[PDB]
RNA sequence: CCGGGCGGAAGACAUUGUCAGGUGGGGAGUUUGGCUGGGGCGGCACAUCUGUUAAAAGAUAACGCAGGUGUCCUAAGAUGAGCUCAACGAGAACAGAAAUCUCGUGUGGAACAAAAGGGUAAAAGCUCGUUUGAUUCUGAUUUCCAGUACGAAUACGAACCGUGAAAGCGUGGCCUAUCGAUCCUUUAGCUUCGGAGUUUGAAGCUAGAGGUGUCAGAAAAGUUACCACAGGGAUAACUGGCUUGUGGCAGCCAAGCGAUAGCGACGUUGCUUUUUGAUCCUUCGAUGUCGGCUCUUCCUAUCAUUGUGAAGCAGAAUUCACCAAGUGUUGGAUUGUUCACCCACCAAUAGGGAACGUGAGCUGGGUUUAGACCGUCGUGAGACAGGUUAGUUUUACCC
RNA sequence: UCCGACUUUGUGAA
RNA sequence: AUGUGAUUUCUGCCCAGUGCUCUGAAUGUCAAAGUGAAGAAAUUCAACCAAGCGCGGGUAAACGGC
RNA sequence: UAAGCAGAACUGGCGAUGCGGGAUGAACCGGAAGCCGGGUUACGGUGCCCAACUGCGCGCUAACCUAGAACCCACAAAGGG
RNA sequence: CGUUCGUCUGACUUGGGUAUAGGGGCGAAAGACUAAUCGAACCAUCUAGUAGCUGGUUCCCUCCGAAGUUUCCCUCAGGAUAGCUGGAGCCCAACGAGUUCUAUCAGGUAAAGCCAAUGAUUAGAGGCCUAUUCUC
RNA sequence: UUGAAACACGGACCAAGGAGUCUGACAUGCGUGCGAGUCGACGGGUUCUGAAACCUGGGAUGCGCAAGGAAGCUGACGAGC
């Protein structure tokens, strides 16, 4: 899901639904929150 | 569009052949009836796999309705139908001007 | 597209743990009526490594 | 010793099976208009009206010109009666350029929902009175035209009405645009459900509405530089051909400058095809697309050199012009360049053509495949005519 | 994959 | 399961958008089954109504903006 | 601006068509057609190429610019002597 | 293939055995590799797949002989439709005609006009008006 | 193809092979039989050359002889110019 582009970059949200397909579900799981507190 | 709602007008039901007066109000589309052969038919048919099975009209074009004006018989209590020309706003029995 | 990495894990072909030189399940003796009620002693012979 | 519970944990919850609702590019299938001085972006010339092009019957094209349409109106529809509009002249306290009244003139110079063109004066305009004919039943004809449909319109017939004393007029709007099939749904006014009935439901017949604006009417988003196929020279990107606006070069006049030494405004006539456009005739079962290196010929609109004429030519130098293409026109810094711009030498460092000469002659720095960065853009895949770096140059023995 | 109904699904107390 | 890419040094502001997430309000929407009321019945009507959606809060070393 | 450009009206033509002339050429001029003999013409020509006069007659031109020389047609201007 | 070049005690090189198979594998990631085949291998079958698109389409003479235009169509390199053409006839012989003449209707293009309406437009003259005036 | 000798494609040569067929449904035309009828097509009988041929089954098999109407249902009273 992450591949391609003319840059290397997601193109959307890295957190992903509990309950994404395999195959859809990769980056950051289910998170509550993000980045560096 | 002003309409009255009293119009005088032809009655070709038998009992009066004739001018009779007549009370105006707007047609509206009746309830859509679920044991409808068409219905029965289309519920048939969009069961099972397939996805949809007949065309979804989404272009639409035209802003306006040709308004459909029920003439009620003062005497026979019949109906008639008559359409008239497309209108933006309508309403029957309103305000005279001047 | 084709199935992904996170995917292929699951079927186990090249992705099962590598267990050829491990000396065995790390676990207590199963409980029996000994330890249930009292006391056994055992010796320790060997602190081993175990790959991985 | 006795208990016919292997020992725990949870427990009618979880789990299984079947239905129901949500989510679901993880996956499947499919689509992703047309016209078009290539395509795309733009526009709408796709239904549709007026004037003109249109060549005094009709018909008539272009992404021709100037505009318009998807509405609006119970009156702005029908009829009867009465009246006359714009504007001007002269008048009357407040009151003047425009407030209200009066007389005279007034062919429409006004108004008639709208665009434009027609048309209309005891009206088709304005004011008032009564009204709903903007009604029912089908036929016929006109415009479009295949002489099919639809829309729109006209002339009758058979009713029922309105208004007028009446003849008459009225089947919407003074005329020319103002709109929509089959299937399905819904509504308005006897037939069937086939063993017979009562009786809900359903299905029919006649006539409207709900809509297709790509308007004789599929239900529909992108991208590909990883790409594929069938074909196009019906169709772009080299060359060549026509043209010459733009580019370049040359003239005529003579107001001025300093009239015609040398120049020359305002005007005006040409030539050329080393510019760029315009076109789309040739080539898409392929004519190897930039530049430079090398090599030969050709032109002249002559830069130098030969011989001359002119000067606001004392000399020296320079400028203008003529006959003239015989001989020359170079070494370098930056840049892939072409073009450019500087250094230097030189008599001088003129301009060009030959498929924008020349890749089975080379080279491959640039353009322009596939890898990969950045910036901007895009949700994304990806794009960029923006920058950057790495990227196979085949064959001659035939005429 | 989540979620509800039925089925698996029984027994007794307030 | 992802992003960045040794060390040094530092990583500002932004939770409106799109995502992700919450133990939060409860009724705004809201399926099948089940319930009730009419009807001779088919059927119709009504109330109840799961998750999700909506409402509210958190989250940028989430996508991203400045 | 123009174009061997792009688009209309009437008619003809080429496309679908040979044959004679325009040296050559889809369309221009003539003319349309079975296989032949004889006669005569169209358009166009009569110095040679090339069949047919170096025919009869009047002027104009002299090009030391490649003088000039056949509709379409294969160009030339303003201005000068 | 030659010369030149990278690495060489480690994330090193290599044999055999074994595992993973096609919308699948495997990938220190190039859409790379998966038997000279990869942005979805190869084999047989469905299958003589479809094609408005390109190419070909075989004897002679004789007679007749076109169209590139109308309308509609997701129509624009295609169809149907009318027109143009052939064949088959059949019915008959006064009827006509891509022509003139006689008569009679209709037209708003060329030209002209502005010293006529609408619009544009130069100049004076005599008292805003009057009579002229150049040019559309 | 508007236009080909084309610097537009295919074609080195020769031999053999090589492309509007068969079937179904309609239609016009023509030919043959019968004609308000016609068809013997599936079966049966028979057949000493026979997968021919010949005979036979229709008082209702198919098309015709009668429409119109959604249907319920009705159904051509006999022409002049
Ligand atoms: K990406
Ligand atoms: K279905
Ligand atoms: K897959
Ligand atoms: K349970
Ligand atoms: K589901
Ligand atoms: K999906
Ligand atoms: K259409
Ligand atoms: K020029
Ligand atoms: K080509
Ligand atoms: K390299
Ligand atoms: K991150
Ligand atoms: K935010
Ligand atoms: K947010
Ligand atoms: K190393
Ligand atoms: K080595
Ligand atoms: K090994
Ligand atoms: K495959
Ligand atoms: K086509
Ligand atoms: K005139
Ligand atoms: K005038
Ligand atoms: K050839
Ligand atoms: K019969
Ligand atoms: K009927
Ligand atoms: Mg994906
Ligand atoms: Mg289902
Ligand atoms: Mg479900
Ligand atoms: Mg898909
Ligand atoms: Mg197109
Ligand atoms: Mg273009
Ligand atoms: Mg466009
Ligand atoms: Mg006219
Ligand atoms: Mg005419
Ligand atoms: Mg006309
Ligand atoms: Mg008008
Ligand atoms: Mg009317
Ligand atoms: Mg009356
Ligand atoms: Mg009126
Ligand atoms: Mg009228
Ligand atoms: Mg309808
Ligand atoms: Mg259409
Ligand atoms: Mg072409
Ligand atoms: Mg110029
Ligand atoms: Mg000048
Ligand atoms: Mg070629
Ligand atoms: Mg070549
Ligand atoms: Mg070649
Ligand atoms: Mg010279
Ligand atoms: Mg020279
Ligand atoms: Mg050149
Ligand atoms: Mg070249
Ligand atoms: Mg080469
Ligand atoms: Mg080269
Ligand atoms: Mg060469
Ligand atoms: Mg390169
Ligand atoms: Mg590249
Ligand atoms: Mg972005
Ligand atoms: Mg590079
Ligand atoms: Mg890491
Ligand atoms: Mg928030
Ligand atoms: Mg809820
Ligand atoms: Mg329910
Ligand atoms: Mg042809
Ligand atoms: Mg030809
Ligand atoms: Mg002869
Ligand atoms: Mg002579
Ligand atoms: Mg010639
Ligand atoms: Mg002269
Ligand atoms: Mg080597
Ligand atoms: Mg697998
Ligand atoms: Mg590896
Ligand atoms: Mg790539
Ligand atoms: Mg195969
Ligand atoms: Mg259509
Ligand atoms: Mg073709
Ligand atoms: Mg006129
Ligand atoms: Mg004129
Ligand atoms: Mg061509
Ligand atoms: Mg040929
Ligand atoms: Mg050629
Ligand atoms: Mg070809
Ligand atoms: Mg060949
Ligand atoms: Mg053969
Ligand atoms: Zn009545």
């Amino acid at each position: 899901p992450h591949g391609g582009g003319n840059h290397q970059h997601i193109g959307h949200a890295s957190t992903v639904r509990r309950d994404a397909p395999p195959g859809q579900k990769v980056g950051l799981i289910a998170a509550r929150r993000t980045g560096r507190l | 569009v002003n309409v009255p709602k009293t119009k005088k007008t032809y009655c070709k039901n038998k009992e009066c052949k004739k001018h009779t007066l007549h009370k105006v109000t707007q047609y509206k589309k009746g309830k859509d009836s679920l044991s409808a052969q068409g219905k029965r038919r289309y519920d048939r048919k969009q069961s099972g796999y397939g996805g949809q099975t007949k065309p979804v009209f989404h272009k639409k074009a035209k802003t306006t309705k040709k308004i459909v004006l029920k003439l009620q018989c003062q005497s026979c209590k019949h109906y008639s139908q008559r359409a008239i020309k497309r209108c933006k706003h309508f309403e029957i029995g309103g305000d005279k001007k001047g | 597209g084709r199935v992904i990495r996170a995917q292929r894990k699951g079927a186990g072909s090249v992705f099962k743990s590598h267990t050829h030189h491990r000396k065995g399940p790390a676990r207590f003796r199963s409980l029996d009526f000994g330890e249930r009620n009292g006391y056994l002693k055992g010796v320790v012979t060997d602190v081993i490594h175990d790959p991985g």
